[PDB]
RNA sequence: GCCCGUCGCUAGUACCGAUUGAAUGGCUUAGUGAGGCCUCAGGAUCUGCUUAGAGAUCAGAGCGGA
RNA sequence: GGACUUUUACUUUGAAAAAAUUAGAGUGUUCAAAGCAGGCGUAUUGCUCGAAUAUAUUAGCAUGGAAUAAUAGAAUAGGACG
RNA sequence: UAUCUGGUUGAUCCUGCCAGUAGUCAUAUGCUUGUCUCAAAGAUUAAGCCAUGCAUGUCUAAGUAUAAGCAAUUUAUACAGUGAAACUGCGAAUGGCUCAUUAAAUCAGUUAUCGUUUAUUUGAUAGUUCCUACAUGGUAUAACUGUGGUAAUUCUAGAGCUAAUACAUGCUUAAAAUCUCGACCCUUUGGAAGAGAUGUAUUUAUUAGAUAAAAAAUCAAGAUGAUUCAUAAUAACUUUUCGAAUCGCAUGGCCUUGUGCUGGCGAUGGUUCAUUCAAAUUUCUGCCCUAUCAACUUUCGAUGGUAGGAUAGUGGCCUACCAUGGUUUCAACGGGUAACGGGGAAUAAGGGUUCGAUUCCGGAGAGGGAGCCUGAGAAACGGCUACCA
């Protein structure tokens, strides 16, 4: 239709950025950036609808243009800066630390982690491939290329990511039984550790999962985190730890936690 | 302009189609290059996002490399001899890919009798050397020799002299001026 | 370009227009509790024709339904959070069956005067 | 069939180099593939002498997408051919079904010989002519 | 008042298409072309105005042309032009050869004079001494990587053939 | 008792119908063809590269650029 | 990883699947249509549940099923088996 | 939320339709109109026409300031603050409006790119350029000054100035290894100082990119379901792409005392690769009425093959040359639609029936047609060019 849109209407935003339906036209736009459209969560979405310490977006910016914000270790002031799954988003007064990470219910929650523990994150590796001059490298989910890559690390193996430089200090290969946190389908949430794989050649291979209460739920390769090992996962993990409690059980634990 | 798209030309079924919406930028198409021989003129064309491709109109050199021999030598293009296509594009000397011509010989000649001391057809140390060391290699061929009695080689381009700005090719060889030579005088 | 802001209209009219039965029987309900409307009759016969329709939808299914279940345990104790439904009869059996002026009893406009306070419905 | 170079271009395997300085006895030397998921290649692929740039096998063609089943229909376009595939399509209204079909071109190479029944197999293709985007890979019938 | 335009020929007026750099039209818009009425090249009674330079003076002074001289508005700004003004070459250091403008705030008169791009500084010094630090620098950063994975990849090879030498 | 068809009065709808009838909307043969674009050329003027001369920028000459 | 495999219909489960709208959980907008908010205390430095769930079919993709209905087969035996 | 009632007869039972009944995110209109909340609205007919105004502009410490501007703190004697105008850069390809066209089209769901372009954003990525200004190289304009035309417009002419991240040029860097050449010496089996070439991009040929289970004789010297993939090697090719003549803040080590070698933070650039925003084609299946549409398609591309041209790229997209093919009673092709498609709406036993110009996504268009300039992206219209009205 003659360009790129710069525009984003409510409504078209997705769901999980738990948007009100009245109180304005348009949704903001993500910039592109580190993070794909549809998974990500803008810096005014965050700095204001999660974090209440904005009220406008006016105040969105008076925030970011003072470079109260930084991501990934980096300041970042874009008003649309598309935040997206594993950055740790940094608050130098106040003194926070912040985790994206899924809810069970597929959004984003608001995950704090310790002043340490912010200092790394993990990338998916998305491909990896032989670079021009011979050098190989591999490419993460979130938009980092990385030079010299262990040779035993392969396609959608996650990695532990310095963030005070580029350098890969660590890799978890993706092997039958490591902890996963699922970013995709109606199961994004859950966490669960890979039963095995389906092969299907000729494209879609599926990864049956089993979280720690024993139940089972499948999704296409695409979809699957590696974050750990049975027990030990990487990061912290918020309440809940993705298993998914039934319509019933939830009703049950909000009604049985009541007394005043 | 010219337009590529399938809009128009009728659906397998037969079935003529109406017209929706317009022409377009990225549908478009440009006019044949045709180039030919001599006196190298290049015109700059600007294609989709920057994108500079090259439109050549009368080219008089070309890099020819002798395929079995591992080397490219830039030679003159004399003239073109045959195309599968189009006679008129032989007979106008218009260069394409595909299209058969003859080139020069001349620094073929030059490179081969000072790298195998040999001289087609018909004094220093490391010289005689290496001349020593290659033998029973330089032994060429029957129809690659004869040519340059006359000095003209048959190439085929193989690149787009209208696309990239060069007209480039190989020197026809075995089978190739095998077959080639059999429509040049089933033609001639 | 805005959001539609969605609506719905609270009642229903009756399918048989002129029916002396129902029209005394509207005029005794209108009476009782001191209504201006058959709509204010009309109100509450939709908002049963509504509950009843979910409470026959959960009876087809299978007893011990997760649906069933946690829909049919919702509304019931919605229903007798108000008071239109007895804590004996709470099984969402006698909510199928239920009536109009169950509902009707419960209104603010005669809880006034249920408990004293008012002396009428009208001074209610 | 027969004739090999008969066309007006001399027809060649793309970047396929016999010098001819070094004396071999093929004549010609050959490239092929595997089209993969469990295709077989066939000897008649590599036993032949045929160019087919549009080949799955010995041509540049690459064989992506769908990939589907029906029964030869046609055999009179030199290398290609047209297949119907017959479907049931459902109609809500009276809750039976109805005899629906479909004429799919489709390149054959040379690699097969193909005759009017035979049931073919076929997979999807970048766009090859007008018509066919799809080539053949398999002979599954008489 | 439709002007001349150099090269029509023609006495006469011609509407014609007119882009960027040229005469008798300025564009409003990026590739903008528009199509104007232009008076032909060659002089004639249609004309209102004819433009007259001199090449050769006369002999008896033009009162308003001759008699009188009016000044040259701006100096040289940037440095070598400054220097071919005033014969310098490359030791003189421009800096007071600069034209310096009195302007009166009516009882504080003033003194301004330009500013220079593209003069050579301490600070361009330090500038084109950062970038071929920095290119050094990272090029060795770079081999040290390049070594560094070798070395990864070579005694990667002792553990393959010290396990070749396990079974 | 029912009830048919011509004929008579008034009102309406459609129909056939000389007008080689008429209009709108779309395709189109033949013929003519604006314009932009590409391309063969053109060169209002305005520089370059080169070479030789003189005095510590002006006669003269080649090969290309806008 | 090598070598080969008669084809389908039906049916099962699963994945992938915009929001809004539909069904529907929760919440005293004072009711209500709506909204997705809100609810709790040193109300003097915070505390916290949410913002679910269902339907989402015809075709495509993945899986269980082998009833029902088709299809193929070995008779001039060039049939199978080795 | 599974209901009927009135009307053909003297009466009867049927058939059967008319009437009655209720709902409508369904328009109009008549009558009547107090409050709170919510809030559709020139779609329908005429994508028919338009007065006037407004709707696209934009500056950070950080490309260009001699405003003959404004502030004067006198502290900038190259300039400094502020700052019109103008240049430069970026945007005007989004939004908004409307539903004419459009019936295998669009659109939906599902696929494809081993078939392409892609500003920006994010991650990376550059020691290789020739006595030569590198302490840094060119003259060429706006604004401005001034002289003017024309009834008239965002019309501009002739003259005189002066900038750059505009235009146009043009230097530069460590060690090493490999390649051909080869002055000499000396006969072997043979060995050599020293000269040149090797960044990246572009163009072509050729080679490497292994891997169903095994051993001998002689002649010559990493990835994928899959690839001609990634990547690298050889010989060349090029009106030679890129490799910083740019900016702001701080001023420090280092002194064998100098503008002296070094040197902090970050702005804008720059080539490729990836990422992201996209884009463009594309697989499978699904659209209303119609035979008073039965054959359709190949003037002149119809279906295919070969080759080229072209495109960003697949491809009868287009051109040559060759074949005679392609659709069809499973309804082709033609006609129609008060036809944009979908999310959805209305009607609630179930199956259906009817609608969707309209708040969201996809598409189409800016009176009609066609053409193209700019650009990453427009076949743009609050851009141009032409024709018709
Ligand atoms: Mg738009
Ligand atoms: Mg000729
Ligand atoms: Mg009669
Ligand atoms: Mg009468
Ligand atoms: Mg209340
Ligand atoms: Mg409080
Ligand atoms: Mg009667
Ligand atoms: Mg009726
Ligand atoms: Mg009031
Ligand atoms: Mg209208
Ligand atoms: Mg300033
Ligand atoms: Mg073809
Ligand atoms: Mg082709
Ligand atoms: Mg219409
Ligand atoms: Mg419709
Ligand atoms: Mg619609
Ligand atoms: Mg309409
Ligand atoms: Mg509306
Ligand atoms: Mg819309
Ligand atoms: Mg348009
Ligand atoms: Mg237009
Ligand atoms: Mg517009
Ligand atoms: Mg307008």
């Amino acid at each position: 239709a003659r360009g790129p849109k710069k525009h984003l209407k409510r409504l078209a935003a997705p769901h999980h950025w738990l948007l009100d339906k009245l109180s304005g036209c348009y949704a903001p736009r993500p910039s592109a950036g580190p993070h794909k459209l549809r998974e990500s969560l803008p810096l005014i979405v965050f700095l204001r609808n999660r974090l209440k310490y904005a009220l406008n977006g006016r105040e969105v910016k008076a925030i970011l243009m003072q470079r109260h914000v930084k991501v990934d270790g980096k300041v970042r002031t874009d008003t649309t800066y598309p935040a997206g799954f594993m950055d740790v988003i940094t608050l130098d007064a106040t003194n926070e630390n912040f985790r994206l990470v899924y809810d069970v219910k597929g959004r984003f929650a608001v995950h704090r982690i310790t002043d340490e523990e912010a200092s790394y994150k993990l990338g998916k590796v998305k491909k990896v491939q032989l670079g021009k001059k011979g050098v190989p490298y591999v490419v993460t989910h979130d938009g980092r290329t990385i030079r010299y890559p262990d040779p035993n690390i392969k396609v959608n193996d996650t990695v532990k990511i310095d963030l005070a430089s580029g350098k890969i200090t660590d890799f978890i290969k993706f092997d039958a039984g490591k902890l996963v946190y699922v970013t995709g389908g109606r199961n994004l949430g859950r966490i669960g550790t890979i039963v095995h794989k389906e092969r299907h050649d000729g494209g879609f291979d599926l990864v049956h999962i089993k979280d720690s209460l024993d139940n089972t739920f499948v999704t296409r390769l695409n979809n699957v985190f590696v974050i750990g090992e049975q027990g030990k996962p990487y990061i912290s993990l918020p309440k809940g730890k993705g298993i998914k409690l039934s319509i019933a059980e939830e009703r049950d634990r909000r009604r049985a936690q009541q007394g005043l | 302009g010219i337009s590529r798209d399938s809009r128009h030309k009728r659906s397998a079924t037969g079935a003529k189609r109406a017209q929706f919406r317009k022409k377009r930028k990225f549908e478009l198409g440009r006019q044949p290059a045709n180039t030919k021989i001599g006196a190298k003129r290049i015109h700059s064309v600007r294609t989709r996002g920057g994108n500079k491709k090259y439109r050549a109109l009368r080219i008089e050199t070309g890099n020819f490399s002798w395929a079995s021999e591992g080397i490219s030598k830039k030679t003159r293009i004399a003239g073109v001899v045959y195309h599968p296509s189009n006679n008129e594009l032989v007979r106008t000397n218009t260069l394409t890919k595909a299209a058969i011509v003859q080139i020069d010989a001349t620094p073929f000649r030059q490179w081969f009798e000072a790298h195998y001391g040999q001289t087609l057809g018909k004094k220093s140390k490391n010289a005689e050397r290496k001349w020593a060391a290659r033998a029973a290699s330089a032994k060429i061929e029957s129809s690659v020799e004869s040519q340059f009695s006359a000095g003209r080689l048959y190439a085929c381009i193989s690149s787009r002299p209208g696309q990239s700005g060069r007209c480039d090719g190989y020197i026809l060889e075995g089978e190739e001026l095998a077959f080639y030579l059999r429509r040049l005088t089933a033609k001639k | 370009p805005r959001a539609p802001r969605t609506y719905s209209k609270t009642y229903s009219t009756p399918k048989r227009p002129y029916e002396s039965s129902r029209l005394d029987a509207e005029l005794k309900l209108a009476g009782e509790f001191g209504l201006k409307n058959k709509k204010e009759i009309y109100r509450i016969s939709f908002q049963l024709s509504k509950i009843r329709r979910a409470a026959r939808d959960l009876l087809t299914r299978d007893e011990k339904d997760p649906k069933r279940l946690f829909e049919g345990n919702a509304l019931i104790r919605r229903l007798v959070r108000v008071g239109v439904l007895s804590e004996d009869k709470k099984k969402l059996d006698y909510v199928l069956a239920l009536k109009v002026e169950d509902f009707l009893e419960r209104r603010l406009q005669t809880q006034v005067y249920k408990l004293g306070l008012a002396k009428s419905v009208h001074h209610a | 069939e027969l004739t090999v170079q008969s066309e007006r271009a001399f027809q060649k395997q793309p970047h396929i180099f016999n010098n001819p300085k070094v004396k071999t006895s093929k004549r010609t030397k050959r490239w092929y593939k595997n089209a993969g998921l469990g295709f077989k290649t066939p000897k008649t692929a590599i036993e032949g002498s045929y160019i087919d740039k549009k080949c799955p096998f010995t041509g540049l063609v690459s064989i992506r997408g769908k990939i589907l089943t029906g029964t030869v229909v046609s055999t009179k376009m030199h290398r290609t051919i047209v297949i119907r595939r017959a479907y049931l399509h459902y109609i809500p209204k009276y809750n039976r079904y109805e005899k629906r079909h479909k004429n799919v071109p489709v390149h054959v190479s040379p690699a097969f010989r193909v005759q009017v029944g035979d049931i073919v197999t076929v997979g999807q293709c970048r766009p090859i002519s007008k018509t066919v985007r799809f080539n053949v890979v398999k002979v599954s019938a008489a | 008042g439709f002007p001349m335009k150099q090269g029509v020929l023609l006495p006469t007026r011609i509407k014609l298409l007119l882009t960027k750099n040229v005469s008798c039209y300025r564009p409003r818009r990026d590739g903008e072309r528009k199509r104007k009425s232009v008076r032909g090249a060659i002089v004639g009674p249609d004309l209102a105005v004819l433009a007259l330079v001199i090449v050769k003076k006369g002999e008896q002074e033009l009162e308003g042309l001759t008699d009188t001289t009016v000044p040259k508005r701006l100096g040289p700004k940037r440095a070598n032009n400054i220097r071919k003004f005033f014969g310098l070459s490359k030791e003189d250091d421009v800096r007071d050869f600069v034209i310096r403008r009195e302007v009166t705030k009516g009882e504080k008169t003033y003194t301004k004079a330009p500013k220079i791009q593209r003069l050579v500084t301490p600070q361009r010094l330090q500038r084109k001494r950062h970038q071929r630090a920095l290119k050094v620098r990272n090029a060795q950063a770079q081999r040290e990587a390049a070594a560094e994975y070798a070395q990864l990849l070579a005694k990667r090879l002792s553990e393959r053939k010290a396990e070749k030498a396990e079974i």
